[PDB]
């Protein structure tokens, strides 16, 4: 039983961990988040219509 | 709306004006419209594989376009039916048409609109709840021993705007009626299932309980388990003879359903014959086999296409019974007339065969048959465990091991039970060859062994050990001689003589030996293995010892012995109770330990 | 695996006659 | 009634080996019968193998020899190959197509059966537990026969199944505690096997109660198609509709699944194993699955074809899907008919899947199963001790192995051994089984159990 | 992607349907709001019961997230709430109370997989027993069957089902040997009957377990068994002023004992 | 020691289960990072519509590409109905620009009868004369057909690059 | 990047089989990927199987059961087959075609690579040279697997491969004296052993390094295909970009070439030898020839095929053509199995030609080759000993033949009997090696030089 009451404070930081994996994981979203949605919008709006290469006339 | 037949060979029609017809889509071809289902599609003109005999279809013929694929009505009327391959009701056909012939293009309903049932509402149930598909909304009566839990249909749900009261119902009365994104859908206890289509589940859980067949060495040495899948010789003596009726009369399942796929006309008869006629003690009383049983007959005359549909409406069935919280043993006569069917059907529609001919997706039909079984957590809000265990039996031609649809089920299934034609010729029944027959189940049954039969293992364990060294004894002794073997060798040679004529070897006609229980079973194994080790542990003691003892003393001190363990396999569990038989295998026991003693 | 190429040639044929 | 006068062409498309394809058809029906007038008068018949529109690919019975564009007439029937049945094609001779080559009228119809049959309800077909006494100790003994079941007898080319088969006919009777009308399809069968039948008949006074359709070697190949369902439709009529127990005889189903193979190669369809069609079984079930009994009726069909298995091999398409189909297989062993032994049933690879149900207690006696059981496994227990004394030699065998060599000799002398005009009833067969079993102490018979050891072994 | 082995659609059903289930479970077993904590640790599925929604809107939230979607957590809640209610409807006429509820409650939560529980055994047991109970028609077995499931279900109301009490696996083992034996064994079952009866600690195990017409039954079934073979029409009528008892009881069964005896000296 | 052994394996089994959501459960963070960026795209490209010349921009070229992809003799632009002047905008100068680019003549239709749900972002579909091949040029399809490819470099932006992976081929 | 708007077609010209023949399409692609829905709304995945002119005959994933013309669409991706490969698919479970099985997201792409990859330079592979331990003895101290070897597992239908499969997948690692990752793949598998592969690798705690692609049995077979590429795709991506050590661990190769006979007969291809593609080989080598270790990056691909030798035939063309392409083989036999020894791996028919290259100071130990190559003698000489006592008798034999079945007795119930979830470390294996080879004298240790057992025989 003690033993179980260990591992679980063991489970305790397994979960701590996910959680400042997460909390990671959004700041560096935030860091980058504007640039990538501009190019990403950028490169939607830039269309370059083309015909099918192998299209020959 | 309807096309035109436009050629016709055999049960391969053809008919044009078909254009947005899908495939695998029901037809009714010709004027007395015949069933069909369209397998191929070129333009404007499909393929129809006929359900029945195509003489006198012509040209130009109706062919009228049913939008459902090949389906099922799952409901009340399935226990105690005989069915043709594609559900068509046998003795309803009979009963109705009073001439011993089936009509061509017959079309009497598969489940009776005239029956009344008993329908019971799930009480905590009322108008505007919730329900899903699988959600038992009522249980019919269907008879003494089976409830029909009427299932909301997969792919349906909503809210309940009207649910029938208690009462008696038909088979096509509106009993539920249920509205969803402000559409109404009438439901009644009967529902039309596709049978090429897998039933869903919540979850397809692990199997961990044996499905008893009578026969020892089926149960102890390559066991079974619900929602198994298994492999199993056709031959003749063993099979439909004894294991078929006896998982019938008893076993852990709680619904069969026999499928004929090919079966021989007078061998059909003799199952439809002898199963309306069994009986099994249920609660203190004996009641028909039927009342938990459906037959899917299909002789090897009936169409291809019906030979080829038989295994999917009886795993369609069973997946049913199995989704209303049932243990469903299912039987398919013979996959190996399924892959024939399959084979004829491919050639007819002119592909490429794999090797020996048959389609080079048999493996992936056997596998979409099989795969059906398993344990599973039904769908449904009440919570329920079903299983479907699938026992399909293959006859390779001339016992061929390489047979394409034996390696294919081989690749599948988890239970093998060979043959050993030198066993069948000798008359040894069952006729199961220990040294490739195999089940991959005993991992899994290890947490229900060391649970309920502690014991049982180790003695499983030292049992194919000891037949090993028997089958490698046995060469060196009819190459050479028996007289170089040692006194552990004579051990193992007469154990295994003891434990393949009397532990393995079982009669299914007899009263004492049609179904062996467990108990039974392992208490057999558990005396047969004592002996074997302590009679080892007596030779290898006096070896290199002045009162060296050997198999001939054993044997000649305690004849009885030999003898009690040998009929030990006569006690009668219906008359010599359970405890009975365990009293007297543990005097046995005692017995035997006393006279090593004294020997010692 | 002749009369499987002898099946496919047949077949190809009559696919250019109904073409 | 059909009352639409029949539509005759001259249109014929084209002729390729048995098959005439015919154009510009008003509706063809599948399976329909069609009358082709040859340039020179000869008549002819043929049935639509198949149908594309306009298109029909009849297939003549007699042969396509003779046949050309533009001159034949085919005159379609309208209908599917009904062929007329009547009490008294008892006591008649036909060829293959069903007409009279014993001088006699045509077939005055009682009523006109297609000859594919009408199948029959499994709910409705009553399980044959009556057995037949055939007087042939070999199948009575170990693998009997019941009355309505399907069951071949497996040879090969110059092995005694015409005789075998002979003897069964005029043997064949119930085991006694109604005659049988014989119904014979010869297919292929040379001049010699259709005499020796004939006479077999004649002499044997069964004449009356026999209908014959032969189809010899010299008859046209593609008519033994029909002649199997002509004479199985003929066998229902006087089984199922007059009450009588019937015993069909096919000669040879070699020679049918050869027809069979020649149709599908003419029609160039995908091959099965060694070219016959990939439908044999279903062809093969067709005709093997009519046999048995029915509720309300009296009546019954046994069916016994005979096959010549190519090179002596079991394994070969033909046996293969008739064991397949048919519940057992008498089997004649080349081995056998050498040593000159009579009948040459080798009982290891032959038996009969309803024997269970038609040998016990109140059928023949309480001991029939165990007899048998004990001398198959001390028959087939003696061929291993044999082959082992082939590499061995016999000096090394023991005295239990020289018992069951012992046994091997005298029960393929006393019990397979028979003369051709014997008949033993099954008590006499079990009796000489157990005077071979007594051969062994009985300690060694282990399938017999001790209750009727007990009870027959002391005698 | 397919959740489980099921269209996502056919899950987030599946979802809803097992929402709407909680909701009817605990309605059943509970509808006047006593079992404050089971309501508690079930709030976050009842409330889109209480609040009435549309299946379609419930269909969505859970398809947002805002419903508890994960199938496999709301199977093992559901599965611990039908146990529940399986418990108590098997003793319907015998409710139990409410802190014995809530115990038993906390063990099923508590146990690792519920559906292969003793607990869930002994539920099937006590369930065959009711099911075999249910339609059945007078005869000796089936009135002792009755009688001792009566007492089986005021034990089980009494203890629980999570106590392995010893009585109550008495109860369960004769109960279920009576039922498997047949019809035609009627010496073997009186001999069980009356055996329980027998052992049980209470020497009137009966007195307000079972109402006063099947007690005055089951006393004339007793004495009807102990009539036949009675060598003294005044021995007879000492068994019909016998059967003046109410209800069965141990002092009778020793008194008809008696008279089986004085009947084996005079026959 | 089988009790104490058996113990630990339940144990280690509980841990190893915890891990496995643990890192499912961040996984299922980032994707749904992943999928609030992809919402905001499309929200914003509904802002963007919303600019009349630079949308006009935009459907001439959507119309333009989907008429290169299609090469049909006759085509029926699909569009939302408040769209309805752009999109008669962007055919007719797409149809000359259409001809010089592939030398065809070709007509342009705009069906007048079925026109797309007026939730959709914008965009076109450029259907055959038949209607039996079809070129969905949705802002919809569009945004979802690019950030699908994109996720790469999305992913590398967002979350930075693998610091493990050392060889890009 | 791709921009272009997909189009969608309508024109479904026919459906045969697994096939959509769709026409008028605007430059087919061969083996684009193409999403068609039904007309209720399915939605399908396929494979452009065959182009031609304007058509495109597509393979579709699931079967064409209610796929129609004129309501079925198809929009084609115009790109063929793309894995999205990144690390945090180390710790995933997928299915046949890469969608997640285990109800996380999908994988976030680090790189888009084509599943068929391309043929590593000979020029820049190297030799693998150090050794991978499985933890197995039977394999470690007699068959090392080398860091880039190709060694197969040879067994029947019922023997545990796929135990020993999974025994591998929790055990294996560098020698040791976090680079290392494992690639599962399993093919034709049925559901039972799928979810003893996934529940085993989640609750064993080797999940981080697992990537775990299951196609079971009633999975599409075209799935059961690319499943192999997929796992060898993500093994090059950590491998060589990565630079980890990947051992790719294929299961049922039996199961890939029964669908890829599939797809041959779908493709109209006529068999090849024993029913089988012609190409099997350069299919089977395109699998496995993806592995080895190669120039200037330290990553390797380890790879341990398991073959499910059919009827026993070493013969049969999936073993004949693995052993073929692969380096050595790991037997399990059946004998052992029934003799109930675990894991039931025969030593003396298996090999791994690249022992020496995985053994040695410095990778494993000094001893290891001395140590495995005298076990392999002296258990080659037990077998033998135990053949002449059978013949002679036991006490005929020597004081060596009683050491050598000694050593038989204990070599195969400490080296070989192992238990599943007994890891044992190469030190440990030569550790146990050296107590069996102790129960010998020096002297007739011939095979292993005075050297090493001066060093490791005492003790």
């Amino acid at each position: 039983q003690a033993a179980m009451g260990s591992q679980g404070n063991l489970s305790a930081e397994v979960e701590q961990a996910t959680r400042r994996q997460v909390q990671g994981m959004q700041s560096s979203q935030q860091r980058n988040r504007e640039r990538v949605l501009t190019q990403l919008l950028g490169m939607v709006c830039d269309v370059r219509p083309q015909v099918h290469p192998n299209y020959r006339i | 709306t309807f096309g035109y037949v436009h050629g016709v060979s055999g049960p391969v029609v053809t008919a044009c004006d078909m254009a947005g017809a899908a495939m695998y889509e029901l037809v009714r071809v010709g004027h007395s419209e015949l069933v069909g289902e369209i397998i191929r599609l070129e333009g404007d003109m499909a393929t129809i594989q006929v359900y029945e005999e195509t003489s006198g279809v012509s040209v130009g013929d109706p062919v009228l376009r049913t939008g459902k694929p090949l389906s099922v009505e799952l409901g009340p009327g399935i226990m105690g039916a005989i069915f043709d391959g594609i559900q068509r009701p046998l003795s309803d056909i009979s009963s109705q048409t009073q001439s011993i012939y089936i009509p061509r293009g017959v079309n009497v309903s598969a489940l009776s609109r005239d029956i009344k049932w008993e329908f019971i509402p799930s009480k905590n149930l009322r108008v505007g709840s919730h329900i899903t598909g699988g959600d038992i909304y009522g249980i019919v009566n269907e008879n003494s021993l089976i409830k029909h839990k009427i299932m909301l249909p997969p792919r349906s749900r909503g809210s309940v705007t009207y649910i029938a009261p208690p009462g008696n119902y038909d088979a096509s009365d509106v009993v539920l009626e249920l509205e969803f994104e402000g559409v109404k859908e009438k439901l009644s206890m009967v529902q039309v299932w596709p049978v090429r289509q897998v039933r869903p589940v919540t979850e397809k859980l692990p199997a961990n309980h044996p499905l008893l067949t009578g026969q020892r060495v089926l149960d102890a040495l390559f066991p079974c388990v619900q929602g198994g899948t298994t492999a199993i010789p056709g031959a003749f003596g063993c099979g439909k003879t004894v294991i078929s009726q006896s998982l019938s009369k008893y076993s852990n399942s709680d619904v069969i359903i026999y499928v004929g796929c090919g079966e021989r006309g007078n061998e059909m008869s003799e199952v439809l014959r002898d199963f309306p006629e069994l009986t099994m003690e249920v609660d203190g009383k004996v009641e028909s086999i039927m009342k938990r049983t459906a037959l899917v007959a299909n002789t090897s005359n009936m169409p291809v296409a019906a030979r080829e549909a038989s295994i999917y409406t009886g795993i369609t069935l069973s997946e049913y019974f199995r989704d209303m919280g049932y243990h469903v043993s299912m039987m398919a006569d013979s996959t190996s007339r399924w892959a024939e069917a399959l084979r004829e059907i491919s050639g007819r529609l002119a592909e490429m065969p794999a090797d020996s001919g048959y389609p080079a997706y048999l493996g992936a039909r056997l596998a979409s048959f099989y795969e059906r079984a398993g344990r599973v957590k039904c769908l449904g809000n009440p919570e329920r465990e079903g299983s479907v265990s699938i026992v399909g039996a293959v006859s390779p031609p001339g016992g061929d091991f390489s047979d394409p649809v034996t390696s294919a089920t081989l690749g599948i299934v988890q239970v093998f039970w060979g043959l050993d034609k030198k066993l069948a010729q000798r008359k040894h029944f069952p006729s199961v060859n220990w040294l490739i027959s195999y089940s991959k189940y005993m991992r899994a049954l290890d947490e229900y062994y060391d649970k309920h039969f502690t014991e049982f293992v180790p003695l499983r364990t030292k049992a194919k050990e000891i037949l090993q060294e028997e089958e490698d004894l046995a060469e060196i002794v009819q190459l050479v001689g028996k007289a170089s073997l040692a006194e552990t060798d004579k051990i193992t040679l007469e154990v295994a003589k003891l434990i393949k004529d009397d532990f393995l070897q079982q009669n299914g006609y007899t009263p004492y030996d049609r179904f062996c229980p467990f108990y039974k079973t392992v208490g057999m194994l558990s005396n047969m293995i004592s002996f074997y080790d302590m009679a080892r542990r007596a030779v290898e003691t006096t070896a290199q010892s002045d009162n060296k003892i050997t198999w001939s003393i054993i044997r000649e001190h305690m004849g009885e012995i030999l003898y009690k363990l040998s009929s030990m396999k006569f006690k009668d569990p219906v008359k010599d109770g359970e405890a009975k038989i365990k009293a007297d295998y543990a005097q046995l026991l005692e017995d035997m330990q006393n006279a090593f003693r004294s020997l010692e | 695996f002749y009369r499987l190429k002898k099946i496919q040639e047949k077949k190809k044929i009559i696919k250019e006659k109904s073409e | 009634y059909l009352s639409q006068p029949r539509l005759t062409y001259k249109t014929v498309s084209g002729v390729n080996g048995p098959l005439v394809i015919l154009d510009h058809v008003k509706f063809p029906r599948y399976a329909e019968i069609v009358h082709l007038t040859l340039p020179d008068g000869t008549k002819r018949s043929g049935q639509v193998l198949e149908v594309s529109g306009s298109k029909a690919v009849v297939q003549v019975f007699e042969g396509t020899s003779g046949i050309d564009a533009k001159k034949t007439s085919c005159e379609f029937t309208g209908d599917i190959l009904r062929t007329p049945v009547s009490e008294d094609m008892l006591g008649r001779v036909f060829n293959g197509s069903g007409k009279p080559i014993d001088r006699g009228p045509v077939v005055l119809a009682e009523d006109f059966l297609d000859i594919m049959g009408q199948p029959i309800n499994p709910q409705c077909r009553i399980y044959p537990e009556e057995m037949i006494q055939t007087g042939i100790s070999a199948i009575d003994g170990m693998n009997s026969i019941a009355r309505g079941q399907k069951i071949p007898i497996f040879s090969a080319a110059g092995l005694p199944h015409n005789e075998i088969a002979a003897q069964i006919c005029r043997q064949a009777g119930l085991v006694k505690k109604e005659n049988f009308a014989i119904v014979f399809a010869a297919m292929g069968v040379n001049m010699e096997t259709a005499r020796f039948f004939k006479s077999d008949f004649e002499e044997n006074g069964s004449m009356d109660n026999v209908c014959l359709f032969l189809n010899l070697a010299n008859d046209p190949t593609i008519e033994r198609i029909i002649t199997p369902r002509l004479a199985l439709t003929t066998a229902e009529f006087l089984a199922y509709q007059c009450e009588k127990h019937v015993l069909v005889i096919l000669t040879d189903m070699s020679s049918y699944a050869e027809a069979l193979r020649e149709v599908s190669a003419a029609r160039e369809e995908v091959p099965g194993r060694r070219g016959f069609p990939g439908y044999m079984y279903t062809d093969l079930a067709t005709i093997y699955e009519r046999a048995g009994r029915v509720e309300g009726r009296n009546g019954s069909i046994t069916q016994i074809p005979i096959l010549t298995m190519p090179n002596d091999d079991i394994t070969h398409p033909i046996p293969d899907l008739t064991g397949y189909i048919t519940e057992g297989q008498i089997y004649v062993d080349r081995q056998l008919h050498n040593r000159q032994i009579y009948p040459p049933i080798n009982v290891l690879p032959s038996l009969s899947r309803l024997m269970k149900s038609a040998i016990g207690e109140g059928m023949t006696r309480k001991d029939h199963a165990d007899v048998s059981n004990q001398l198959y496994a001390c028959y087939a227990i003696g061929k291993d001790v044999q082959a082992m004394k082939a590499v061995v030699g016999e000096e090394a065998l023991t005295s239990d192995d020289l018992l069951y060599l012992e046994f091997l000799q005298k029960f393929e002398k006393n019990f397979i051994t028979q003369g051709p005009y014997e008949n033993r009833t099954v008590y006499e067969t079990l009796d000489i089984g157990w005077q071979l079993l007594r051969i062994f102490p009985k300690e060694m018979l282990k399938r017999i159990p001790q209750s009727t050891l007990s009870e027959f072994y002391p005698r | 992607i397919k959740m489980g082995g099921l269209t996502s659609e056919q899950y987030h059903s599946q979802v809803v349907g097992k929402i709407g289930y909680i909701a009817r479970c605990m309605q059943t077993i509970d509808p006047e709001n006593n079992l404050k904590k089971i309501r508690e640790d079930y709030q976050d599925v009842l409330i889109w019961a209480e609040k009435n929604y549309r299946f379609e809107e419930i269909l969505e939230a859970s398809k947002s997230g805002k419903c508890p979607n994960d199938l496999d957590a709301l199977s093992r809640r559901s599965l611990i709430l039908q146990e529940l209610l399986r418990l108590v409807s098997s003793i319907s006429p015998f409710k139990m109370k409410l802190d014995l509820i809530e115990s038993q409650y906390e063990k099923m939560k508590q146990h690792v997989n519920l559906w292969k529980s003793d607990y869930h055994v002994k539920l099937n047991q006590l369930n065959q027993l009711t099911d075999y109970l249910k339609n059945a028609a007078p005869t000796p077995k089936n009135n002792f069957l009755r009688a001792m499931t009566s007492v089986l279900q005021m034990q089980i109301a009494q203890y629980g089902i999570t106590e392995d009490n010893e009585g109550i696996n008495q109860l369960f083992k004769l109960g279920l040997h009576l039922l498997a034996m047949a019809n035609e064994k009627i010496d073997e079952q009186y001999h069980l009957f009356k055996g329980y009866v027998k052992d049980q600690p209470e020497e009137s195990p009966f007195e307000g377990i079972l109402p006063a017409e099947d007690q005055k039954i089951l006393v004339k079934t007793m004495i009807d068994y102990a009539m036949p073979k009675l060598s003294s029409k005044v021995l007879q009528d000492k068994l019909s002023a016998l059967s003046s008892s109410d209800v069965l009881t141990k002092t009778l069964l020793d008194s008809i004992d008696r008279i089986v005896k004085e009947n084996e000296k005079l026959n | 020691e089988k009790k104490e052994k058996q113990i630990e394996q339940q144990k280690k089994i509980q841990m190893s289960n915890l891990m496995n959501q643990a890192r499912l459960k961040v996984l299922r963070a980032r994707d749904d990072l992943i999928t609030d960026l992809l919402n905001e795209a499309k929200q914003r490209l509904s802002k963007v519509v919303k600019d009349t010349t630079r949308y006009q921009v935009l459907l001439d070229g959507l119309v333009l590409q989907g008429l290169y992809q299609l090469l049909e003799p006759r085509m029926i632009v699909r569009c939302r109905k408040q769209d309805f002047p752009l999109v008669k905008a962007a055919v007719q100068k797409a149809i000359p620009m259409y001809k010089i680019a592939t030398k065809k003549d070709v007509d342009v239709q705009i069906d007048l009868e079925a026109y797309l749900p007026e939730d959709i972002a914008g965009g076109v579909e450029i259907y055959n004369g038949d209607r039996k091949i079809k070129v969905s040029n949705t802002l919809e399809s569009r945004l979802d057909l690019i950030a699908q490819q994109m996720m790469p470099e999305v992913r590398g932006a967002l979350f930075g690059a693998n610091a493990n992976r050392k060889f890009l081929d």
